[PDB]
């Protein structure tokens, strides 16, 4: 990295229109696939097109990292959300739908705090035990380390028991940021710290326009 | 003992209005008021029946009662055609408490649109008013939400002030009725104020936190009561848990400094011990003693039959930190005894402070019976003093006479402090007043009392035989506190002989007679009046009785039309004060 | 006339884990396409050795914080699957189903504190035969494994498989061999204003990790 | 391919024992534990 | 072996790193085909049984070992004490159809009945997790608690009645039996042991002589 507590690791993500440059990285994580399994399926009749404008970042806010939050605190986000852009109007559009996350969170507090976030994506997440959250490294994850670390960047394919998805209707993946070592504001800590998340689809591939009132 | 029932003050209010589900006294800064919750009452507030409304008393001259405007405007709305609150029905004036200027109310059934989807959850408000001031005070309708936050709470179900002007505040909906104790300064209600922000924070705020859901619905804030437990000077809240420890009912007692948790608990399944609840020193050791109503416990008679009566649980705090618990049972079948605790303060002025307790569905046609207590040094006296009963026959609801009471007021200045009991059942409120107490020292004395049948030296008026003769002589001394005439006249009566249809062996002298009377009119706080008279023995060849002893009894009677006062409340004689004496003379052989 | 066959005594009762297959009912159905789907794992311990899973502590934590007194001992437990800090691990909930193991377990050890807390850990591995060490001068003379903080977060020691026969017990009776392969003790050799970090650690299967014998006991 | 400590095939065919398999157009996590870093990652001295 | 520690790349060590050596080993007990290809037992309702995996008690070893994995392939064979003939009925049947004899139908043969059963869902690959809109998940709140609690159940989704591989009727079924063929399992999911109370779960091992 480099041979003092400033840190350069730079790494920069383009999806679409949108950039997002991170100097103290970690590398990206890839879960259960590097690349795409088959679009063109039985079940769609060839009726499936790409929308390459839907594949871009949108941001959203996680939760507050205090001192007082001990081991086991959650947050859950189910993907795919509530969304204000084009990939929001396809939703309402198209009845059958599939795509892939590019899941980034941030957790910006300097380099004197202590504690770890463990970010990781789940498939088919019904029900977390206090037991469970400890075998979470069974999914794709990266922990977020302040001295070392603001960013955890996991890209992840499509799964599901279908080929395509009502999104209406069944959330496949979950994002689950979990406190593993309670946040420490020593002397120069950040007090606080805000978590963010930066997520953006992939392979977006739509399948049966619906009607409108329009 | 003392309580005034000849011509108590009578108050009423609409019928089906509930005039009398709670009342309280109002002394502001130099007129005195009563305070009297109708939570069924129709307002003109737009478009809101039974708003419910609380109103002030004029105790002075007529008896009038106007309503008080805490708030007179409708369900405000959250957007276009979306209100935001429920008024109707909101129950307001369920529960009123009263400091000085400052006088809270609340509408524990007052429900709230979310701020988020459109809902309609029973938060419950409170309207604090200072003087000319009046603000809101609703620290349930918050973020939290929906059952398992404050969206059932019903806060202001009870509320209490402490000395320090903080406001308790009791909600036994909150965390899926796991219920919560919530207290606030009264300075941060009113400045921490906002017409605009439903949901206001407030940055001194003592409350109970969620639990585990094992502690689901116990009902804490059902009652509150204040009172300082731990001995730093801040009164402590004390709120009973009815439904906790599977219906066992229990009572917490929290610190009124940081919300820390002592904890009572009941000895019969859904008894609902924890209805009520009371703190005042009953004792006089100046420590604050714990009163817990269980109005549906069941006792067991001679015949060995369970039977609804209700029950007291008296803890005497003790300065170990200990309790000297005492159970007080109820009296009549199915008429919840202890339904409501009210400290009195010392309503005879005898030392120790008083209580009273009631059993609202007893008595005769189920009218309601208020039970006096007295305190003294080892605890309270079981034994009431004064039986209140209701006036009042049924319409639908039973008149429920002594279901909210309050006291420990003196509202007519009389050294005397009153008491308000409300039979809402009937929507009537009651104002009983305290006779002032008059201790009286009275005093007999027969010298000598071993009389010589052959002494013979009082001479007799008529005869030239003397007769033997000896003296009787009565005292009578009496004060009071408080107002009271300093003048008292008495009616004494003396019976020489009282023992005997059969012949009475002593006589007075100057009057030949056994019997003797003497209007006697004695000063209050001044000396001791006593006049003193001649009895003589009959001739020894008059009776064959010479054996048993001739007693002397002496009784008296106050005036008590003449002692009667602006009002005509007339001064009452104090109780376990023999009302008559007795002393004795014996013959020789 | 036809082919003589002696029906044998003692065979053909049926047996629950027997290499043999049912009779067929109902044919020729064609599955949906399956094929490249993301995540597959063929064998448990695959994902063992690929995923690390957190330990546990006193107080129920992942993590053990850095203690300033003349106490150096952070971790000190049962080299033993059943264990009550492996209990939450994925390889202790893998290794319940089988008697009996082989192979190293690698432990991870990261560190959480800021950047201007410093610290130097110590491992040790105690075989059985005496009390474990209560001090890093004594645990010195095992095998023992020592880092210290720095721009790399994590350290990671092997428990080396050392045993008097080729495998060992997953379960636990009674004082005896087979159950007590020793002790694995976390020693802190110093730190530098290091008060109230934490040190959170994982545990895996080693390459050679091996588990046999399935079992079903109870409980998932 | 599954459990087996013998070997007795099949009377009948594949078509019938099963259902069979379509293609479209060890994976995962038998890569991911092959591609784990083993070697010491320091300068090793002594 | 020092690494940056939230990579979330694999990182093994050896006993290379302080002078031991790395011996071989043998893992056919723990290949997903070996071991989830046993019989376990599932308590069998009266007369109808539709044969659903997620039947099986999650304490049992192929019930455990199958929910640590939230996709998974098998085709099914199934062993049955039963009175009377048993019919089975493939998936997606009504079940008026359980009466009829044309549905594939085993008369009675003591003391049981194994057949092999295909894989009959619409779906490529069944699920143990099913999750169609349910978390926000934050560690869920109290809201609905009490009365509303015991129903609250299902505000989320999960339900394997979709994913089913067909029902077997018989006038009385006694003992059921599932063991499954050709176990494909996907993106694996937590496994827990027993948490002991002493520092160490002791238990009762079989005892020899010596
Ligand atoms: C015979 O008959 C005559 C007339 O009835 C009796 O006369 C009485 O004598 C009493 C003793 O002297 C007298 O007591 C009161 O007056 C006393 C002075 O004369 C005075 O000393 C007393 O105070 C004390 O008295 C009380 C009385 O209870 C004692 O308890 C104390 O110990 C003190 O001694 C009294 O004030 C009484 O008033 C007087 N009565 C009359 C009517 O003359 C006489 O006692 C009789 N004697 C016989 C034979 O018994
Ligand atoms: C001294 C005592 O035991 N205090 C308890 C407190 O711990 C507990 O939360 C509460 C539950 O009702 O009971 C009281
Ligand atoms: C000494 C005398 O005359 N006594 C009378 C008494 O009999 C009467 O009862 C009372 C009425 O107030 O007035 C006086
Ligand atoms: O039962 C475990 C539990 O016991 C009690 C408390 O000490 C809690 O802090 C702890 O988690
Ligand atoms: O859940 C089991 C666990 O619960 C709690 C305590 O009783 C512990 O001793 C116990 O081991
Ligand atoms: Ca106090
Ligand atoms: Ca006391
Ligand atoms: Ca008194
Ligand atoms: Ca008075």
């Amino acid at each position: 990295e480099e041979t003092t507590l400033l840190e350069d690791r730079i790494l920069t993500t383009r999806n679409g229109h949108t950039t997002s440059t991170t100097q103290s990285s970690v590398g990206v994580t890839y879960g259960y696939a590097t690349t795409e399994d088959f679009v063109s399926g039985p079940n769609t009749s060839g009726l499936e097109t790409r929308v390459v404008q839907a594949e871009r970042f949108f941001k959203t806010h996680l939760f507050d990292w205090v001192t007082s939050d001990s081991f086991g605190r959650c947050h859950l986000l189910e993907l795919p959300t509530d969304h204000k852009g084009v990939y929001g109007s396809l939703t309402d559009s198209y009845a059958y739908m599939r795509n892939g996350w590019d899941v980034e969170v941030t957790a910006v507090g300097n380099q004197f705090n202590g504690g770890c976030l463990l970010v990781a994506m789940v498939p088919e997440l019904c029900s977390i035990n206090k037991r469970e959250l400890y075998q979470l490294t069974l999914f794709p994850h990266q922990f977020i380390n302040p001295r070392t670390n603001m960013t955890a960047h996991i890209t992840v394919p499509f799964v599901g028991v279908n080929r395509y998805d009502q999104y209406k209707v069944h959330k496949p993946w979950t994002l689950v940021v979990m406190v593993v070592a309670p946040l420490t504001v020593n002397t120069e800590g950040a007090p606080q710290i805000k978590v963010y998340a930066n997520i953006a689809p992939t392979n977006v591939h739509v399948a049966g326009e619906f009607p409108s009132k329009e | 003992f003392n309580l005034d029932v000849d011509s108590p003050a009578e108050y009423s209010g609409p019928e089906g209005s509930y005039f009398g589900f709670a009342v309280d006294f109002f002394v502001p800064s130099s007129r005195m008021f009563l305070l009297v919750g109708a939570p069924k009452a129709n307002t003109t507030q737009p478009g809101i029946v039974e708003g419910g409304q609380v109103l002030k008393c004029d105790w002075s001259s007529t008896r009038r009662c106007q309503p008080i405007e805490f708030d007179a405007t409708g369900n405000r709305d959250y957007a276009k055609d979306d209100p935001l609150e429920f008024k109707s029905h909101q129950w307001f004036g369920a529960s009123v408490r009263s400091k000085q200027d400052k006088i809270l109310a609340c509408a524990p059934l007052y429900h709230w649109r979310t701020e988020m989807k459109q809902e309609r959850e029973p938060v419950g408000t409170c309207f604090l008013q200072d003087g000319t001031k009046t603000v809101e005070y609703a620290p349930c309708r918050s973020q939290d939400i929906d059952a398992d936050g404050q969206g059932f709470c019903q806060g202001g179900f009870s509320i209490d002030f402490t000395k320090a002007d903080r406001v308790l505040l009791g909600g036994p909906g909150s965390f899926y009725w796991q219920g919560q104790l919530i207290s606030d300064q009264v300075a941060e209600i009113v400045s921490k104020y906002d017409p605009n922000v439903y949901s206001i924070k407030y940055n001194n705020q003592l409350a109970t936190r969620t639990a585990q859901a094992i502690f689901d619905d116990s009902y804490l804030g059902y009652s509150v009561a204040v009172g300082d437990f731990n001995g730093d000077g801040i009164d402590d809240f004390v709120s009973g848990v009815p439904r906790a420890a599977r219906t066992l009912g229990m009572v917490y007692i929290y610190d009124g400094k940081n919300m820390s948790s002592y904890n009572f608990t009941g000895e019969q399944m859904a008894a609902y011990f924890g209805f009520s609840v009371a703190a005042t020193d009953i004792n006089g050791d100046d420590y604050a003693d714990v009163f817990i109503g269980a109005p549906l416990f069941m006792d067991r008679g001679s015949d060995g039959k369970l039977q609804e009566v209700g029950q007291v649980s008296v803890s005497l705090q003790r300065a170990s930190g200990d309790f000297q618990t005492t159970k007080l049972n109820g009296f009549e079948v199915f008429a919840r005894f202890g339904s409501a605790i009210a400290p009195l303060g010392d309503l005879d002025q005898d030392g120790f402070n008083d209580i009273a307790i009631a059993a609202p569905y007893g008595g005769e046609d189920k009218k309601g019976i208020v039970y006096i207590f007295n305190g003294r040094s080892t605890g309270l006296n079981a034994v009431p003093s004064q039986i209140l009963e209701g006036q009042w026959a049924a319409r639908s609801c039973p008149p429920s006479f002594g279901y909210s009471m309050k006291g420990a007021t003196d509202i007519d200045k009389n050294g005397y402090p009153d008491l308000i009991v409300g039979a809402f059942g009937v929507d009537r409120a009651i104002l009983y007043r305290a006779r002032p107490v008059i201790t009286v020292n009275a005093g007999l004395e027969v010298y000598p009392s071993i009389l010589n049948q052959d002494n013979k030296t009082c001479s007799l008026p008529g005869t030239a035989l003397k007769v033997s003769c000896f003296n009787v002589r009565f005292c009578l001394k009496a004060d009071g506190k408080g107002v009271l005439p300093r003048k008292l006249n008495f009616q004494v009566e003396l019976l020489l002989d009282k023992l005997k249809g059969a012949i009475r062996r002593a006589l007075f002298l100057y009057s030949r007679s056994p019997s003797h009377s003497k209007n006697m009119t004695i000063s209050r706080g001044g000396l001791m009046q006593c006049e003193e008279l001649i009895a003589y023995l009959r001739d020894e060849s008059e009776f064959r009785d010479k054996l048993t002893p001739i007693t002397i009894f002496m009784e008296y009677r106050l005036d008590y039309r003449t002692a009667a006062d602006t009002t005509g409340l007339q001064p009452i004689l104090n109780q376990f004060t023999p009302a008559n004496i007795s002393r004795q003379a014996h013959i020789l052989l | 006339g036809i082919f003589p066959v002696a029906c044998s005594d003692g065979y053909g009762g049926l047996v629950t884990t027997d290499p043999k297959t049912a009779d067929p009912a109902y044919g020729k159905v064609f599955n949906p396409p399956r094929n490249m789907l993301p995540g597959r794992f063929t064998n448990f311990l695959d994902v063992a050795e690929a995923c690390p899973t957190f330990l546990r502590f006193e107080g129920d934590v992942p993590y053990v914080t850095t203690k300033t007194d003349s106490d150096r001992i952070l971790a000190q437990f049962d080299l033993s699957l059943a264990a009550k800090h492996m209990s939450n691990t994925f390889l202790a909930g893998l290794a319940q189903y089988y008697t009996q193991y082989s192979g190293t377990i690698n432990l991870h050890f990261m560190f959480t504190g800021p950047t201007d807390a410093k610290a130097r850990y110590m491992i040790a591995y105690a075989p059985p035969g005496m009390e474990p060490p209560k001090t890093p001068e004594a645990a010195a003379h095992c095998i023992h494994a020592e880092w210290d903080t720095g721009l790399n977060s994590k350290f990671t020691f092997s428990i080396p498989y050392l045993s008097a026969a080729d495998y060992a017990y997953t379960a636990s009776d009674t004082a005896e061999t087979t159950n007590v392969q020793g002790w694995v003790c976390l020693f802190q050799i110093t730190h530098g204003k290091a008060d109230g970090d934490a040190l959170v650690v994982l545990a895996s299967a080693g390459k050679d990790f091996e588990l046999r014998l399935p079992v079903d006991a109870r409980t998932q | 391919s599954g459990n087996t400590g013998s070997i007795i095939n099949n009377y009948y065919m594949q078509q019938y024992q099963n259902s069979m398999d379509t293609q479209l157009g060890n994976d995962w996590f038998s890569k991911l534990a092959s591609s784990a870093f083993s070697g010491l990652f320091g300068a090793l001295l002594a | 072996t020092t690494s940056a520690g939230e990579s979330a790349d694999p990182v093994t060590a050896t006993v290379e790193n302080y002078g031991g050596e790395t011996q071989v080993q043998r893992r056919q007990h723990t290949d997903v085909s070996f071991i989830l290809d046993r019989f376990v037992k599932v308590t069998p309702k009266d007369q109808i049984n539709v044969l659903d995996l997620m039947q099986t008690p999650a304490h049992t070893l192929v019930g455990a070992l199958l929910r640590t994995a939230t996709y998974y392939f098998a085709d099914l064979e199934v062993a049955v004490k039963h009175e009377g003939n048993l019919t089975w009925v493939p998936n997606g049947a009504p079940e008026t159809a359980l009466d009829n004899t044309t549905n594939p139908t085993a008369y009675h043969k003591a003391p049981l009945t194994r057949l092999a059963l295909p894989y009959t869902a619409p779906h490529r690959v069944l699920a143990t997790v099913y999750n169609g809109n349910c978390k926000y998940g934050e560690s869920h709140t109290t809201n609905v608690r009490g009365d509303l609690q015991v129903l609250a159940q299902k505000v989320a989704r999960t339900l394997p009645t979709s994913f089913n591989y067909g029902a077997i009727k018989a006038t009385r079924v006694t003992e059921l039996l599932y063991r499954m063929k050709r176990a494909e399992t996907y993106c694996p999911r937590p496994l827990l042991a027993i948490h002991p109370s002493e520092a160490r779960h002791k238990q009762k091992i079989v005892a020899p002589v010596k």
